[PDB]
């Protein structure tokens, strides 16, 4: 131990401590990396004019014929196929996913939350429904086949505001962790003309592109609201997105791996095309929570407030008739915020009563 | 010229839109001072 | 201690040569990102281990193998950069310039 | 409303070239007052007006030039190609710098000075002549030291970027430096730069 | 270019005679090579009308 205290006093830095430095050489490393590229064009492949020669076209540019990398596949170098270029020999250098719309990226990309089941609140047997139409395509294709059916398309989900349409497709989709695309029908009608049914066009084939996909229309009677000639522009156009919708929904392209949910609070104004089997085979019927679905809803949604000695569902339930969903949690909110009025750091049951008092005030 | 990107004598870049050609990050000449250059400006510069 | 020493040498010299060899890399870097970089659009982001596809102000899109020589999460489709005029990779980022209307109002 | 409008398109075309970039052989300076500038081997004062001095106060500090020299004299100026040599002249003081900057290759002569005197001959704008000037060149710490003598001391130094090219022999290189052609205004000036060694 | 000519000037300096080939690597496609050399013509023999290189047969 002459020399040897803990490692020759030095080692112990001198191995690791400045070796902190070897990870910036991996830094720099990349670095190296990162300059003999040289970055490419992009294209679009526009026909296979042989084994070897593509026809491919750059996006706001010239087009070429242009052959493709030594090893490749082909096979997958479809028209319309987007690819990249080298700069200087223009050859087919690997391809890329179909170009997505920046309004379909942005509703492609809200996290679902990974809200859970538990969080519905008494909606089991069409929550059993749904889960069947739809995910029970996504399990076991062969139990189908073998019965014989195919597997469904999709179902609407129809019922009054607050119901938890929105947030039941946003479990669905959390439990299945997959691709989901929360839109919305309002927000795609758009006075250029022929940019909603292009948008629905966009919306199906990023869905068909990214398997295994939800597509969840809210609001479908701003879209499918029955065909009718009496010719004004606006809902012309509203029909020509309609049979849009319906043919990238059970058109001439047959559907593989792709549900749809479609929520409304008119489902009597849709299409008769759209209502008709193939592709809303399944109606359901979210509606206006019971006695016995109205107090689920409390007590699955009392679950992060902190309860002082005594709270009863059953009372709420009688004073909170007619409530739907969203109102009862509600309930809950400003009950917390009622505990700030005499300054508490809980709550008790006069909070939650007067809580419900001013909930069903406002909603007259 | 456009943003000055707060140079503060150590990022004395800026943005420069050259009408319907591109635009590009660049820096100064050494015969103007910084004091010269401000946002929406009209400056010529070189060509590289 | 004696082949511990003799190993603790030789880390010292490997860390000395390395040292200039990361002040090389350094000033070729500075060789190569050397200032008047073209202005963006990263359209998007795409996975291989990520790649990019940028719209220049030259009209032209653009796909990147690797992108560049920044980060590579926050990147947001529509971040305006600073790419490399010949070799056409990201040498840096640059703050948004605006949202029209955003700007209509002060 | 009821609006539904279609969009018509108007393209504008865009392109640009840089040309072959112009190397501008430029010097500057701040002797006494004013900031100097000149292209150039026909002399021309970008800025800085009529000059309060005599022109010939930096008429000596005028790459790719170099002064002729025989075979049996080793031609520091010639093998030190082709990077070039750079030098550094002390009258106010002259240094040669090579830079890059804009589109321009600058090959700056940038000069300064102090100790203007008051009635200096410098400024007074007479002038009759160089009269030939031999240059002693000698190596003193590695570094080529030319020593002259200024008739009308100098302790020029020239270091090649290329720190190989052996250092020739203590010789006598005789400079003959006059302004051939003028305005009195000073702005369109052609010089002469004639030089020989000799052993 | 300009600058090429500069590079060419210092060159020139150093030895009267040199050479400043240049190649087009991407007009290089097999078969044809694009590829030149040029030295220079002094200004002062330019602007007297003499010609810059003496002619003596057909090779040039
Ligand atoms: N089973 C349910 N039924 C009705 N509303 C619910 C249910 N579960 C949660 N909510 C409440 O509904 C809110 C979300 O709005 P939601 O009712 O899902 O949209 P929609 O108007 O499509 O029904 C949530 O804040 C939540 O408090
Ligand atoms: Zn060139």
């Amino acid at each position: 131990l002459l020399e040897h205290k803990e490692i020759d006093g030095r080692l112990k830095e001198l191995r690791e401590q400045l070796k902190e430095l070897t990870k910036q050489y991996e830094k720099s490393e990349n670095d190296l990396k990162a300059l003999q590229s040289v970055g490419q064009i992009v294209g679009e492949v526009l026909k296979q004019l042989t084994e070897e020669k593509f026809i491919v076209k750059a996006t706001n540019g010239p087009r070429y014929v242009v052959g493709c990398r030594r090893q490749l596949d082909k096979s997958k170098l479809k028209p319309g196929t987007r690819v990249a270029l080298d700069m200087t020999t223009l050859t087919i250098m690997r391809y890329l996913p179909r170009e997505v719309d920046p309004l379909v990226y942005n509703m492609s990309h809200e996290d679902p939350g990974n809200v859970s089941y538990s969080e519905i609140g008494g909606l089991s047997e069409q929550i059993r429904e749904l889960r069947e139409v739809i995910e029970l395509p996504l399990t076991n294709p062969e139990l189908f086949q073998r019965v014989g059916i195919i597997p469904p398309k999709g179902c609407l989900l129809y019922g009054p505001p607050g119901t938890g349409k929105t947030l039941l497709a946003r479990a669905v989709a959390s439990q299945l962790d997959c691709n989901f695309l929360k839109v919305v029908s309002s927000s795609i009608v758009d006075k250029y003309i022929g940019e909603s049914a292009r948008l629905i066009r966009e919306m199906f084939n990023y869905a068909r592109d990214h398997q295994p996909c939800i597509i969840f229309m809210d609001e479908i009677d701003a879209i499918g609201g029955r065909r009718f000639s009496e010719g004004t522009s606006a809902d012309r156009e509203i029909q020509r997105t309609l049979m849009e919708l319906l043919n990238q929904m059970d058109g001439f392209d047959t559907l593989h791996r792709v549900k749809m949910i479609m929520a409304t609070n008119r489902p009597d104004t849709l299409d008769p095309a759209l209502l008709r089997p193939g592709r809303l085979d399944r109606k359901i019927h979210i509606d206006l929570p019971n006695e016995q679905a109205r107090l689920d809803i409390l007590k699955i949604h009392a679950g992060p407030i902190t309860k002082h000695g005594e709270i009863d569902y059953e009372a709420i339930v009688k004073l909170s008739d007619g409530f739907n969903g969203a109102d009862l949690r509600n309930v809950c909110t400003e009950a917390g915020m009622f505990a700030i009025r005499a300054d508490h750091d809980f709550v008790v049951q006069e909070d939650f009563m007067k809580a419900v008092r001013k909930v069903a005030d406002s909603k007259k | 010229c456009t943003k000055i990107i707060n140079a503060d004598s150590e990022d004395p870049k800026y943005i420069i839109n050259v009408k319907q050609f591109a635009k590009f990050v660049v820096d100064l000449s050494d015969q103007v001072a910084p004091t010269d250059i401000e946002e929406g400006m009209r400056v010529g510069v070189d060509r590289n | 201690i004696k082949i511990m020493k003799s190993e603790v040498l030789r880390v010292t010299h490997e860390l000395q040569a390395m040292k200039d060899k990361i002040k090389e890399n350094s000033e070729k870097i500075k060789v190569n990102k050397t200032l008047p970089y073209l202005v963006s659009n990263v359209i998007e982001l795409l996975d291989v281990g990520k790649c990019a596809v940028i719209k220049t102000s030259t009209r032209q899109t653009y796909f990147l193998p690797v992108i560049g020589l920044v980060d590579a999460e926050k990147l947001k489709p529509g971040d305006l950069v600073g790419v490399n005029k010949d070799s056409y990779l990201i040498l840096e980022t640059l703050p948004t310039e605006y949202d029209s209307r955003v700007k209509a109002m002060e | 409303g009821n609006l539904l409008f279609l969009a018509c398109y108007c393209i504008g075309g865009m392109s640009a070239i840089k040309p072959d970039m112009k190397i501008k052989l430029r010097m500057e300076g701040n002797v006494n007052g004013h900031h100097f500038v000149i292209d150039g081997m026909d002399l021309e004062v970008k800025e800085g007006g009529p000059l309060p001095f005599a022109f010939d106060i930096l008429t000596t500090a005028f790459n790719r030039v170099f002064a002729k020299y025989p075979d049996n004299i080793q031609d520091y100026f010639k093998q030190s190609f082709p990077k070039g040599y750079s030098w550094e002249r002390s009258l106010c003081n002259a240094r040669n710098d090579i830079t890059m900057e804009g589109d321009t290759f600058y090959n700056k002569v940038r000069f300064y000075g102090t100790n203007f005197p008051a009635n200096g001959p410098v400024m007074q704008k007479k002038t009759l002549k160089w009269e030939p000037s031999t240059e002693k060149m000698y190596v003193r710490d590695g570094v080529l030291t030319g020593d002259i003598e200024m008739a009308l001391d100098f302790r020029t130094t020239y270091k090649a970027k290329e720190k190989g090219v052996k250092l020739p022999g203590a010789h006598f290189v005789d400079h003959c430096i006059e302004i051939l052609s003028h305005d009195k205004d000073y702005n369109k000036v052609k010089l002469y730069e004639h030089a020989v060694a000799h052993s | 270019s300009g600058v090429d000519i500069n590079t060419q000037q210092s060159f020139e300096a150093l030895s009267e005679r040199a050479v400043a080939v240049v190649v087009d690597p991407i007009q290089s496609v097999k078969g044809k090579v694009v590829i030149d050399a040029f030295r220079l013509i002094n200004a002062n023999m330019m602007v007297l009308g003499h010609e810059p290189r003496q002619t003596t047969s057909n090779l040039g």
